[PDB]
């Protein structure tokens, strides 16, 4: 238990880029959630329609599905790793997906260390 | 015809809302028919048209 909530989660946003965990967007998260391989989730509160957040919640409740809440998808552009970077490594197109699901587990010892502790406290 | 136009994609914004009718408990009334396919079953809906029911991925069709 060394890393934080928004510190150990960049490892969750690391191997999904490597071994195909990213169910990012609006249609890739839920439509592949029902195929008994999806594991994690992060809800983002940014909405002009609260039904969007209300979509995610019952989707988290039909197969006892895990959930984290980090604030907004304008903030999550600085989290996920899907940005157009410039000549010096500075992102100019800062767009990240709100609801980021990670299906597969590349087996680690610092993301499952920190964040499974927060998972058992929540549920 | 001097100017042949092409196919603009229909700009329908935020339509996954219509796919899932979330009830007031935690249920979802799944208003669209699920495709029974082997390739694309259990995750991919079909299309409720005015008389028929049509999957788009493996091109499966019902009335
Ligand atoms: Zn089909």
């Amino acid at each position: 238990g060394v890393m934080d909530v928004n510190t150990a989660l960049q490892e969750v946003l690391k191997t999904a880029l490597i071994h195909d965990g990213l169910a990012r967007g609006i249609r890739e998260a839920a439509k592949a959630l029902d195929k008994r391989q999806a594991h994690l989730c992060v809800l983002a509160s940014n909405c002009d329609e609260p039904m969007y957040v209300k979509l995610v919640e019952a989707l988290c409740a039909e197969h006892q599905i895990n959930l984290i809440k980090v604030d907004d998808n304008k903030k999550l552009g600085e989290w996920v790793g899907l940005c157009k970077i410039d000549r010096e490594g500075k992102p100019r197109k800062v767009v990240g997906c709100s609801c980021v699901v990670v299906k597969d587990y590349g087996k680690e010892s610092q993301a499952k260390d920190v964040i499974e502790e927060y998972f058992k406290c929540k549920k | 015809t001097p100017k042949k136009n092409k196919h603009k994609r229909k700009k329908v914004k935020l339509a996954v809302l219509k796919y899932y009718k979330v009830d007031e408990n935690g249920k979802i009334s799944r208003l669209r028919r699920e495709c029974p396919s082997d390739e694309c079953g259990a995750g991919v809906f079909m299309a409720s048209h005015f008389d028929r029911h049509y999957c788009g991925k493996c091109c499966l069709t019902y009335c």
